[PDB]
């Protein structure tokens, strides 16, 4: 927080949602036989939203199994189209143990954002001279479904 | 060096120092005898020079004492202080004259000497 | 003069500033 | 008009870090700086003036 | 108290610790104005500072470079100025608040390059580990030599009975020459390597680009080497099979092919 | 002091000699 | 006030600079 | 006495000589304030000077140009003006010191491209034989 380790937090990249796609083509190979073959990820809302309609073809060789490259394509999707809002925060030594992937809590009242949960990404500090420690964070959004 | 020692005799040299020299002092003088290993001497110091000038005093002497303390705050007036120096810098500003010998000697003593360490006495705690 | 405020201002603030000029000037600058 | 005298080195290179500073000596040379005045009184003085400043080039010629 | 020295809001006194570390010998540092005992270990204080850049961790082995700050008499880079020494030098850096016993560590990494910018100054890049998984990977080549280092892990050949310890002749500019190398066959050291004791349990070595009687070529020079100092010389093998086997009767371990197939295709168009 | 001149500069006149660098050093800043 | 030390700056002084900044931030420059 | 002089540390009077030259025509310029007479040859002085950037040999053609500055009324860059003559104007730059006979050629090359960028001024690219290997 503002006054429980948070310096300055400048860059909020709301993003947008009436772009993205609409449409999702996941390629796998099958290992039984090792012919490619390929399973679609629908977004039906967005597709709404889209007056034209978009695709994005991704290439997952690894996956062996259809319902895992669901999976994976689901959790693609989802990150793809919630419109995740990246945070560019300024802190002080009280960030100094975090490390990359780790998630962590953000409140700052006079921006009018409540308690988020973010992931840290690129790490910049200095401890020694200017004393700035300065993060890159961005929404918390990542999850594998089972189903 | 060639010198016979007499049995049951000790030999005190007289080990001047000058003042003269690098600033830097690294000697290494070898005791070299048959039948015994070298011996080696060393003798590590510095060599400095003292300011002996008394300055004038009609203006006041400023003394500055300098510290570095990088500190940075949040939006709310919250202040994090990171002071880096835990002895501060000390400097000193004065003037000076020389008219009877002490122009010359000044003259010379800056242009050999010119920028290495002093020995400067602390004209206030005179 | 030239010395401290036109060389070390990159540290930390002469970038973003750099990086949206590159974003403006692609085609001009992208070959030679 | 009182004039100066001041003795430039090229004393760069202080590496003032955190701790302390540390000053070497790249040359060990001082190079005097000696700063001069002149009254004409005439017309000789002034070209021989004159002359003597185109002769110097600038900071070419030295004497 | 290292962590609340950190959140308290007056008490920060921040200090910078580095170490140097090559096998037995180590090298200490700090970046304060007076000397720091920890661990046991007191850390010199450099007249003129030791000071970085700062700490960059962005997944990036070619941006997320650490950059140290010292004179150029610093005794730890100082022997990279004539050739650079066969070990890596790890890095380990630690962070403590004066009057505190107590330190964490920051850093931890090995040189990456040193250069004297200035007579007065030093700049040393120092890579993490992560770095090296740039190079390639395959590592698998289907050709008639051995594809393997004499006395790696694949060769499972000791090369202790064969080394050879002897005091030098002669040394020269490129060739280094000895008598006793002189009753083995010519060609007998080629590709191995001389081993020498530099400081405490740490050796420097080079190579022999040629082995011709009693004259040994080193590659690339033999400044460095002492003139009087015990050498350690290996053999080298050449990898063809029969030099395995003739000469370290390592066969079985042979990873060459030798006449197994060079061309033979099953989707060809004429076998014969 | 280093906000308006060391950043805003790249408006209209500092885009000229960055160019002609560039088109001096190349292999040195083509890659990394 | 902006033309001979804020161009011209990049002659022999401002390149330095530059290219460790280019080191710093690779990711977020070399595309776009 | 031009390896002397550039040795010299009191006699330096550097002087850059331009000979551009296509075919039975050729055009001379110097950058000094005036004439200077050279294997029977006057450079005219140019009011307002002609002055360089640099020489550059980094093996790369695209890099290693050469760049000449002069006034809107130069006489050999005003052909470019309305359309490029069909054939390359060579160029061969001299180096020489007041005073002294003798000269010594540091650069070789052809008009690359020419261009007008103020009403008091001009910047003449010049191009080494070097990047005509550039092509297929």
């Amino acid at each position: 927080d503002e006054d429980s380790g948070l310096l300055e937090i400048t860059q909020e990249k709301t993003g947008s949602t009436s772009l993205a796609p609409s449409q999702l083509i996941v390629k796998y190979i099958d290992q039984i036989d090792g012919a490619q073959r390929q399973i679609i990820v629908n977004n039906n809302a967005v597709a709404a939203s889209q007056g034209r309609r978009s695709s994005e073809e991704i290439e997952f060789l690894g996956v062996p199994t259809g319902e895992l490259a669901g999976r994976v394509g689901e959790r693609e999707m989802r990150l793809k189209t919630t419109g995740l809002k990246r945070y560019k925060g300024v802190f002080d030594r009280r960030a100094r143990s975090l490390n990359p992937g780790q998630p962590f809590l953000i409140r700052s009242t006079p921006r009018g954002i409540p308690e988020t949960v973010v992931r840290v990404g690129r790490i910049e500090d200095n401890f020694l001279g200017d004393g700035k420690i300065t993060l890159t964070v961005v929404q918390d959004q990542f999850n594998l479904p089972a189903t | 060096p060639p010198l016979g020692f007499a049995a049951l005799e000790e030999r005190t040299w007289t080990v001047s120092i000058g003042t003269d020299g690098p600033p830097v002092v690294n000697a290494r003088i070898v005791w070299r005898l048959q039948g015994e290993p070298n011996l080696v001497l060393v003798i590590t110091g510095n060599r400095i020079i003292a300011w002996t000038f008394a300055p004038d005093w009609g203006d006041s002497i400023v003394e500055r004492l300098s510290a570095s303390t990088n500190i940075l705050q949040s939006e709310s007036a919250v202040t994090q202080r990171r002071a880096m120096r835990l002895a501060p810098r000390r400097e000193f500003d004065a003037n000076m004259y020389a008219v009877d010998r002490e122009r010359q000697l000044l003259d010379m003593t800056l242009f050999g000497w010119g920028a290495r360490i002093w020995a400067l006495p602390i004209w206030p705690d005179i | 003069d030239t010395d401290q405020m036109a060389a070390d201002m990159w540290a930390g603030k002469g970038g973003e500033h750099f990086l949206v000029w590159l974003n403006k000037n692609r085609q001009a600058v992208k070959q030679i | 008009e009182d004039l100066t005298s001041s003795y430039q080195r090229l004393l760069s290179t202080l590496d003032n870090g955190s701790a302390i500073p540390r000053v070497t000596d790249v040359a060990g040379m001082a190079l005097p700086v000696i700063g001069h005045r002149w009254i004409g009184m005439g017309r000789a003085e002034r070209s021989a003036f004159r002359s003597l400043v185109y002769a110097l080039r600038g900071q070419q010629k030295p004497l | 108290s290292f962590n609340s020295r950190e959140s308290s809001l007056a008490d920060g006194q921040p200090v910078r610790l580095y170490q140097f570390s090559r096998g037995a010998i180590r090298w200490s540092y700090n970046s304060s104005d007076r000397d720091i005992t920890y661990q046991n270990q007191i850390f010199r204080t450099v007249p003129g500072g030791i000071t970085d850049n700062g700490i960059i961790c962005s997944g990036d082995p070619q941006s997320d470079q650490f950059v140290i700050t010292a004179p150029a008499d610093l005794d730890v880079a100082l022997l990279y100025k004539t050739r650079s020494p066969s070990d890596a030098i790890d890095l380990v850096v630690y962070d403590m608040h004066y009057g505190d016993a107590e330190a964490a560590v920051s850093w931890v990494g090995q040189i990456g390059d040193v250069d004297w910018p200035t007579v007065d100054s030093c700049r040393i890049t120092c890579v993490s580990e992560d770095e090296l998984m740039d190079q390639p990977g395959l590592t698998d080549t289907y050709c008639r030599t051995c594809t393997a280092i004499v006395g790696d892990h694949r060769c499972k050949v000791n090369l202790v009975p064969y080394r050879v310890t002897l005091t030098p002749q002669s040394v020269s500019a490129w060739v280094i020459s000895s008598g006793v190398v002189a009753g083995y066959a010519d060609g007998w050291f080629t590709g191995g390597y001389v081993e020498w004791q530099v400081d405490g349990d740490n050796y420097d070595r080079r190579f022999i680009e040629q082995h011709a009687g009693a004259d040994l070529h080193i590659l690339g020079g033999t400044e460095g080497i002492p003139a009087g100092g015990q050498l350690r010389v290996y053999p080298g093998c050449d990898g063809l099979a029969q030099t395995c086997d003739d000469k370290f009767s390592n066969l079985p371990n042979f990873r060459g092919f030798n006449a197994m197939q060079g061309k033979s295709p099953f989707d060809g168009d004429q076998v014969w």
